[PDB]
């Protein structure tokens, strides 16, 4: 459950960095 | 409450202003930069959060009895291999969908101690890798759009 | 100066979720009833000013040295006739058009200059129409959610 | 100029008023 959620938040995260 | 004591006229006419000058894209100290470049980047993680997944808001179950190890149970994970800007901003939207979340179910009480989670987080665990990285001004620099 | 990085980090905190929770709907208190409501009524009030006009402040030349008289001469023909909920509109709008075009032309100077003048009004000559007339409760049942 | 000005503001304020009714 929360596992599932930080995975999406991290992953998001991530992606939106490497596009800043 | 949130905003306890921001009631006086005063306040009310310094908050117009600044929404006008914020709508227009014009930041009058360092510290109005950061913050809208944070509000941006909050809506635009959001959105691409929401197109690749549910809403960020069709959460896990909010009680005031477990919304603690909740949030210090995603926190950890999204922090655990590391820090990044990104998800700082990830961090800033989970916090802002609990409290979204904690209203609209009329747990309006939690806002507060969210509020309180994310600042005892920031100010223990972020900050120093912040300091480390140019701080927010280095933030602004890579998110601000003006 | 001891203390400023977690201030500054708090301000972020409340700053992120007040954002949030309004951008969603949810007004949590008074003056956050009123503050958005206000925002609300001045885009529209705008939205209508330039449709029928050219863009609020273009054809005021304005300066530091000059800035407040030409407020002041504004603000009194405004309400030289009367007050109602409508002009105290305007007024908020032209004090936001006033900070942006001084902003826009490098007077940023002017602009927590033009919140104390707009500030002194309101509690001077406009708090006393507003008491006798509904409190900013009337305004927030005629204006919000709009 | 900022004759016309409060002008402007004062009759788009009374359209406003007039509407919020
Ligand atoms: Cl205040
Ligand atoms: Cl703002
Ligand atoms: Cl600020």
């Amino acid at each position: 459950d929360m596992e599932n959620l930080s995975r999406r938040l991290k992953v998001t995260g991530d992606l939106f960095d490497i596009m800043s | 409450p949130l905003g306890s004591m921001s009631q006086s006229n005063r306040e009310l006419v310094v908050d117009f202003l600044s929404y006008k000058l914020s709508q227009k894209g014009y930041s009058w100290s360092q510290m109005a930069a950061v913050k809208q470049a944070l509000r941006e980047a909050g809506d635009e993680f959001e959105l691409r959060y929401r197109r690749a997944f549910s809403d960020l808001t069709s959460q896990l179950h909010i009680t005031p009895g477990t919304a603690y190890q909740s949030f210090e149970q995603v926190v950890n994970e999204l922090f655990r291999d590391g820090v990044n800007w990104g998800r700082i901003v990830a961090f800033f939207s989970f916090g802002g969908a609990l409290c979204v979340e904690s209203v609209d179910k009329e747990m309006q009480v939690l806002v507060s101690r969210i509020a309180a989670w994310m600042a005892t987080y920031l100010n223990d665990h972020l900050e120093p890798w912040i300091q480390e990285n140019g701080g927010w001004d280095t933030f602004v620099e890579l998110y601000g759009n003006n």
